[PDB]
């Protein structure tokens, strides 16, 4: 009788395992790469707590015969925008640049969001919006952003090509998820969604986390240290 | 190696759920429910085969 | 490239020749006859998962 | 109603397919080349022949609650003896060596073909059988074989060591899907048997076939050619 609060919390767990990881491996970062860490430690930190409150059985909203979860997608807004802002670094943009990049994310979280908790076809509209947003950021992650990138150190192009690709071919695996989920069609039962949803966080988020971190040695590296 | 272990072992995993959940529907009796906890472990079962190619493909 | 969409492809292929054997049982309206169909599915997958692993690891 | 035909014809047609595909390439193969084109020609022209007998409804055998099906053993029985044969050949066994070999391959689709016949948990004993001789066959091919293979030129042994790798990688899972299919528990339905079967058959035989073809060029070339 609910593997979902045990779904939930091995999410938490997980994402609680990568902050304290993170926390640690930038313990003694230097002034350079102190926001890096920090940032990590936002992401799967901010995970971690929406995970908790939903294994705790808060936030789920029973919306038209459908089951949702309303820390998830604010989870979203909030985090994914960190993981945008950490691409942006390593990329090297301006504020400018880095405005343009968080406007199109939001608008494809706040969409997923809305439609969530939008019964009726309307929720279609709300998923298109996002679903266009989401083309609008892949474009600039892989062109403007990577243009960016490519006026850094070979380390610094290589990591950010390496979290960009993990990035852009896994985020685009939740709309779909969304769409044959309970937000959509409900194709998939509440337990699948959540399942689907715990691994690809846990790689967005901690795999990405570890990915930057097994590039740190070499990255100080290249600046003679 | 380890990596095929890995997605070997979480598809595994997946199925046990998926198969936890049409064990339990079919206890009810009701075959629509079964077919509804079935249809949603075939489709996982597909998106986290492209949730393993994806991953795959970003690290190696 | 074309290994991940052939791969694709096929285990959609394979889901979509179980979801048939799953919405035909469902039609009898025999809960059993669908958990069979469905727990065939979900193994068949994981096994159809083993191949592809394998052919690729012995191609690749 | 019975999709299992359909797949028995597509299981022929892939076969056709590949008998036809080996034969053209062997047309005007060398009198060393020769032995090895008409070995595959043999392999999948068995196996179209079985399937198209399967595919007409001929062969289905409905044991104690169960549909097994006499012409894919007796495929077996005939073909993975010609595969062993074409490996045997490019590793360069003698007499000798090929007798071990095929005794130890023969004991395997034998044992498989009766325990699919066979109501009880005698069958299992049988599969067991079937399972050490493969076990011994595996060794040969991994061990004696491909130091036999070594003596050869880089690419008889390049060679030998794909289709030798595809060959135990893939045979490997035949005992499982007995095992968990009719001749067995019987947890996957014919259809999903027959599925599988037919996609490992292909590659198996197939698939092994156009690896060697793709191979020829480049092996005529180490001898001058
Ligand atoms: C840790 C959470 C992450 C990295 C979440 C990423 C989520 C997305 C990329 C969601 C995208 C969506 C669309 C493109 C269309 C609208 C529906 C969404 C919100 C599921
Ligand atoms: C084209 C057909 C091929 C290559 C068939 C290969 C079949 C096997 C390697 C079967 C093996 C089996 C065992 C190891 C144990 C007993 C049951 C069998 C016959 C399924
Ligand atoms: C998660 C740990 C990975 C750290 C990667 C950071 C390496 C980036 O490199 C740093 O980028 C800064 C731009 O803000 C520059 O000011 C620094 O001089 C430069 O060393
Ligand atoms: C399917 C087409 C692939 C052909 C690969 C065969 C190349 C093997 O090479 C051949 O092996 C023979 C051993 O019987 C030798 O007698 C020949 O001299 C040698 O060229």
């Amino acid at each position: 009788m609910v593997g979902l609060t045990t779904l939930f919390w091995l999410g938490a767990i997980g994402m609680l395992v990568g902050t304290l990881a993170f926390a640690w491996a930038g313990r003694d970062a230097g002034s350079g790469e102190r926001r890096y860490y920090v940032t990590l430690v936002g992401i799967s930190g901010i995970a971690a707590v929406a995970y908790v409150v939903m294994a705790l059985g808060v936030g789920w909203v029973p919306v038209a015969e459908r089951t949702v979860f309303a820390p998830r997608y604010i989870d979203w807004i909030l985090t994914t925008p960190l993981i945008v802002y950490f691409l942006g670094l390593l990329a090297g943009l301006d504020s400018r640049e880095f405005g343009i990049v968080i406007t199109l994310n939001t608008v494809v979280m706040l969409a997923g969001f809305a439609g969530a908790m939008v019964p009726g076809i309307e929720r279609y509209a709300l998923f298109g919006m996002g679903a266009v947003a989401f083309l609008g950021l892949v474009y600039y992650l892989v062109g403007p952003m990577t243009e960016s990138a490519s006026q850094r150190s070979s380390g610094i192009k290589s990591l950010y090509v390496r979290l960009r690709n993990l990035t852009v071919i896994l985020w685009a695996i939740y709309p779909f998820i969304w769409l044959l989920g309970p937000p959509g069609v409900a194709l998939l039962t509440p337990t699948v969604d959540v399942a689907l949803i715990v691994y690809l966080d846990l790689v967005t988020k901690v795999g990405f986390g570890f990915i930057a971190l097994d590039a740190a040695a070499t990255l100080r590296a290249e600046h003679g240290e | 190696g380890a990596v095929f272990i890995f997605v070997g072992a979480l598809t595994v995993l997946f199925g046990a759920i998926a198969y936890g959940e049409v064990t339990a529907a079919a206890a009810t009796g009701d075959a629509a429910a079964v077919q509804e906890a079935a249809v949603s472990a075939i489709l996982g079962l597909i998106i986290l085969l492209g949730i393993n190619l994806g991953l795959v493909a970003a690290t190696l």
